[PDB]
């Protein structure tokens, strides 16, 4: 729906662990894979939310089933059936329906986190980065390790590398 | 199921001491294991935490690497071996089980918090 | 109503109802494969777009 | 993190119903588990998720709250219910468990 | 050079109801409501109905001498009964337990 | 609630037959218009399976109705009553609110699908084109109906016209 | 979910009370706030409109409670629970269930609008203003009442300022 | 904006349906208000937002539209159903306050 | 409840008048008021508009400056003052009270439009 | 409701066949036409297929520029012209119908495949 | 786009439950249409949308699956249903319509 997952960027990434959103960061000190802390503990945080919430409105069932009737209270018996069998088909039709929403739901929440993250970044670098388009941002200046914490951090000091990325550029 | 620790006694300043879970009912290696301390008459302090695997640990605040955490599951036991002891660590120890959620290690469903605890060993330190 | 020589699926006391469609608005009585009976007049679900010529 | 408990002591009798507020530093949403310990014990779980009950414990123990401000009820105070309460911030992601000081409910 | 992206118009007037807006003109709908029917009973996978005509249940059960073209009939899908029958039984008298008759021949 | 519908691509086109979404282009050898495949495809999958999904949790009745009861029975013809009115209640509410949020969600299923495919475009051109803002790049290059089917497929060779884009710019 | 609400706009303003979105100005003429009539009044049609249709698909309830039984009639009465108590739980959770979806949804809607009225001054400014990127753009030419009205209103002259723009620039 | 009222004057007779439709240079949403007023008195509201009922409105009234096309239908007219019916665009927001010109129903 | 009006009457072209409505059975600051005028046998015609607080009033497009309108919430009156009256003003002048809106002042529930309205004052500008 | 197929016989290679199909029970203007074949003792493969209209028309893989492919829904039948026939094309031909899709040719709720088949033609190519 | 049958034959005693699995080169979404073939006859559809049911056909028949694998079980298999089943690809839109090699089914 935001067109992060499967979209801009194809495929998932095995080799991080640690959360579901992350950086694949790449410089002459190595490569390496993080994780985003802050956005994948919101994450939890509301599909923690969302699944309890839903199960709480599901009272437990505190009662028991099961009537007999003799031959001459046969409509007693039809419509003591059609009870049950009408409560659980309400029931069926309320737990498939919900689920089916739900899921869609929690994957475009997954959708805009992606999204949102990725805006975060681009903002953060301004025109320090080329856009490649795969997901991926290639610096007009030699970035450490320190500088690729400061982006993940958020902590990212535009004006310091100001100068040489525009000559760069 | 029940948790039977043991190991706790008394100990000199500068000492090194062992401390041993033992698991009885349950698999340990589908639960992540901690170690707290309470002293007497005082609140409840978290002390360590070792993984379902063995690989990822912590420690608290008050603890610089004195204290190391470990596993066994075949055996179903924890230690928790410590070295460079103060006069402030002396408290009843207790052993603490927490489930390993599908998620990381978060539950959604079920069961969360720390579900069993062990019985105590005092752990005391004097001259 | 009087009776044809049909083969229906659904039967009404108003008549027949020869629908694949989940609901009806004819009437709470049905024998056979009937659609559920709603109090609605109109349950349409968009396909489209809007439509802005 | 820091979580802090209100009252830090308390005195109320049988039958009537009890609240312990228990505050945190920061917001840890639904990370909360209140537990009870009666002295010389260990301590048994009440509550996890701020909200759900433990298998075995009795009903008559209701927890509430998000964010910041948290709250557990004894509603009918019996006797067994005379203990220690402490309030957990337990957080697998980010790796933070922590406890508070303690609330102390006597006759 | 221009290239243009855009969306598909044509001439309906199909409308829809959402939650934000009433009376929304759309490009593509499904009817999922019912509303047309034949207007006259029909077989029901092929067995015939039973329409017992100006007699009722118990004039059809208990052979009311004004109605004997229902005997030939042995097998049917439903029965179709007039509103107010009137053929009924026809020495005045009770019935007992004439609905649970009903239901019972009902299935 | 996505912008491209009624947002910066105002109204629609009846001169396009063959798609929900598409292109309009216009070169030196002439101007049409064009349906997106895919996007229409992906979008009839979609709402194909959404429309089947929902109706298939609702299984089809396969019962009767009917009953009678006597003077002295009022309470079980009031108990009866009770329940076929309750249950067709419920299920006229899950009808009608089914419709209404499914048809919400789907009007902005159709408005994502657009700005989805306006940001491909947009990303495939980079600076080689400008953007008017009505849904409409202006090229800084000569484009025949090879690059204009090129940018249709997705297989705009940026590099090849990078050099004259940037003279023109 | 869209990233403008609690994301690169990050509180809200105690001081526009004329309407939900709006804009804050400041120029040599001094400084002031604004309410976006038209996307404040699309909101409030929106909300209107939701909170109505759901709240006219359930009818109210027009007849009344309460059925006696004796102590031969426990089937009948135990059944007569079965049905009540079963139906308020239906409707309970139909009623709950509701709010929370509805409610995020609504939140959602808000921040789609935030969003998109940021979006359109872009539109509105292209390369004549500068992304700060808090929530608003430094303007590269001076700007008085006259076209600070004009942004509001949708009626920015671009190709007026863009000559004094990119000398600035 | 203006409201034009269709047809100006109409005349029916006791336990008739009738509609009077008011018409709208723009689109007003649901913020339609129907009131009726009978000769030398004040208007009383029947129905706001085009479709809601005031209580003590009897139920006879109905009305139904949205955007720019809008309807008050009187099912079963009565005696006490003859006067002048008033569409009024309203928005409190936009502070927009617009009468129509008026339908006067006979016999 | 019920407003009744007073003041209206007969006054020279380029004149002056102050209607005055009086609210009993409710609180007159919970409600926007209204000032509507009817000429014999036309229509309906809203002329003017104040809020709860008296801050904010909205007049119509025939009226030019010539009308002012006040609230007195402790008095639970409103009043209307006409100045420079011309022949085209004669009409039987109305008052409605309008419920307040939960979101600003638009209502998203409940009783929206003018729910109760006055008498009718004859106000007529003759010589 | 049914189709019958009519044309079919012996034509020597590189011959010229008409095969047409009469629909009786419905009217045919309001359903896709195709044509398929199977070879005698072999599986399906489909050939031909005309739209509502004759405006869209398509054809399978091998049969290039031979087949031509034509409907008339006010004699309410549809007709295909083979030429330039081989050896290959021997089998038996089949007149299906396919409800016209709700959107496009998609259809969303209702029939969507090939509801009505023919009795099927013999075509045979052989000296 | 092709389609492909396992096992190529299958045979199966009568009340036996059976199941042919359909497999596409591609990811062919839900349009898949199941026909059944006696020797020397028309086919005659069973399933389509890969769960639809036509109507007229046993419920004895089933239809699962999505994307690229698909399956038509026959429960409880009966005299009748001894024949060559076809798996078909049919898309109107992308006009693509190919069948399957097919299945035999024999005592």
């Amino acid at each position: 729906l935001f067109g992060a997952i499967a979209g801009f960027i194809e495929g998932g990434w095995t080799g991080m662990v640690d959360g579901w959103y992350g950086y694949h960061h790449q410089n002459e000190q190595g490569s390496g894979y993080a994780a985003d802390q802050k956005s994948t503990q919101n994450a939890i945080n509301g599909i923690t939310n969302k699944v309890n919430s839903v199960i709480e409105k599901m009272n437990t069932q505190f009662t028991a089933v099961g009537k007999e009737f003799n031959k001459l209270e046969r409509r007693m018996e039809n419509l003591n059936k059609k009870v049950d069998d009408g409560f659980i088909d309400i029931w069926t039709y309320n737990a498939e329906l919900l689920v089916l929403l739900e899921n869609e739901r929690t994957l475009d929440f997954h959708d805009s986190n992606v999204k949102n993250l990725y805006e975060k970044v681009k903002s953060q670098l301004k025109n320090n980065a080329k856009e490649i388009g795969n997901g991926c941002f290639e610096f007009y200046h030699k970035c450490n390790d320190e500088c690729m914490e400061s982006v993940k951090n958020g902590t990212y000091d535009y004006p310091k590398y100001s100068e040489e990325s525009k000559l760069n550029r | 199921v029940q948790l039977v620790e043991s190991g706790g006694g008394l100990v000199q300043p500068g000492g090194s001491l062992r401390l041993s879970c033992e698991a009885s009912g349950f698999t340990l290696s589908s639960y992540w294991m901690h170690w707290v301390r309470q002293d007497p008459g005082k609140g409840l302090v978290w002390v360590a935490v070792i993984n379902s695997d063995g690989s990822s640990t912590d420690y608290a605040d008050f603890v610089k690497g004195r204290f190391t955490i470990s596993r066994d599951n075949a055996k179903n036991t924890v230690y928790l071996q410590m070295n460079s002891l103060r006069a402030e660590d002396t408290a009843v120890y207790y052993c603490a089980r927490a489930p390993q959620g599908t998620v990381f290690g978060v539950v959604i469903i079920g069961a969360d918090g720390f579900d069993i605890w062990g019985q105590g060993t005092m752990v005391t330190v004097s001259s | 109503a009087p009776m044809d020589e049909c083969d229906a699926k659904c039967q009404t006391p108003q008549g027949a109802i020869n629908s694949s469609l989940p609901f009806q608005n004819v009437h709470p009585v049905t024998i056979g494969e009937c659609p559920k009976y709603v109090r609605s007049a109109k349950l349409r679900m968009v396909t489209g777009l809007r439509n802005i010529p | 993190i820091q979580m802090t408990h209100i009252p830090v002591s308390l005195s109320a009798s049988v039958g009537d119903r009890v609240t312990i507020t228990c505050r945190a530093s920061q917001s840890i949403s639904s990370w909360l588990a209140w537990y009870q310990q009666k002295p010389g014990k260990a301590p048994k779980l009440l509550i996890y998720k701020a909200s759900t009950l433990e298998s075995g414990v009795p009903s008559r123990f209701s927890g509430s709250g998000s964010g910041t401000d948290f709250t557990l009820t004894i509603n009918s105070l019996q006797p067994d219910d005379f203990a220690t309460y402490y309030c957990q911030h337990y957080n697998t992601y980010s790796r933070a468990w922590t406890f508070g000081q303690g609330t102390k409910v006597e006759v | 050079d221009t290239i243009c992206i855009g969306y598909h118009a044509n001439n309906s007037t199909d409308t829809v109801d959402t939650v934000l807006e009433k009376n929304v003109t759309v490009t593509h709908s499904v009817n999922l409501l019912e509303d047309s029917h034949n207007g006259k009973l029909c077989r029901l996978k092929g067995i015939a109905p039973l329409q017992l005509g100006n007699c009722s249940v118990a004039g059809w059960i208990l052979g009311n001498p004004e109605c004997e073209l229902l005997i030939s009939r042995e097998s049917w899908s439903y029965i179709v009964e007039k509103p107010n029958p009137e053929n009924g039984t026809c020495y005045p008298g009770h019935f007992a337990d004439y609905e649970e008759l009903r239901e019972q021949l009902s299935s």
